């Protein structure tokens, strides 16, 4: 369960990780 | 158990990352391209393993709403550490333990948004805290927990 369900979880922190670093960076 | 509509947003960009021709279901093929892609190599068996858990009716594929139920409940799992280890290996795809711009570089270029050279060499600056350059794994746990 965990191993499964964390791979798909990880993609999902990493974007967010990307998405807010971009969104306070050009924050106006 | 509140889901807001930016929440959605986010697990449905997660979700465009694995079906890869937008078809509206993740498909086995399409998971182990996406895997390969951020430097893993599953097993056949692995990877119908992983549809089986999150495909909630038979039909041996994944929908966005069965993608959504299975990630609604992982953001109330409290074993953080699991997870930010998961995603450490996304990018340390050559398993010395440490990320490098490139790495990241390639995994940002599958993901989806799109972060500059510069972003790039930002992001792994701010990480770094011991100035060697490079990212290690309790570098980066701090970076994500922040
Ligand atoms: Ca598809
Ligand atoms: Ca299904
Ligand atoms: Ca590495
Ligand atoms: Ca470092």
């Amino acid at each position: 369960d965990e191993v499964t369900v964390g791979k798909f979880y990880a993609t999902f922190l990493i974007q967010e990780y990307f998405r807010k670093f971009k969104k306070r960076k050009e924050q106006g | 158990d509140q889901l807001t509509e930016e929440q959605i947003a986010e697990f449905k960009e997660a979700f465009s990352l694995f079906d890869k021709d937008g078809d509206g279901t993740i498909t086995t093929k399409e998971l182990g391209t996406v895997m390969r892609s951020l430097g893993q190599n599953p097993t056949e068996a692995e990877l119908q393993d992983m549809i089986i858990e999150v495909d909630a009716d038979g039909n041996g594929t994944i929908d966005f709403p069965e993608f959504l139920t299975m990630m609604a409940r992982k953001m109330k799992d409290t074993d953080s550490e699991e997870e930010i280890r998961e995603a450490f290996r996304v990018f340390d795809k050559d398993g010395n333990g440490y990320i490098s711009a490139a790495e990241l570089r390639h995994v940002m270029t599958n993901l989806g948004e799109k972060l500059t050279d510069e972003e790039v060499d930002e992001m792994i600056r701010e990480a770094d805290i011991d100035g060697d350059g490079q990212v290690n794994y309790e570098e980066f746990v701090q970076m994500m927990t922040a």
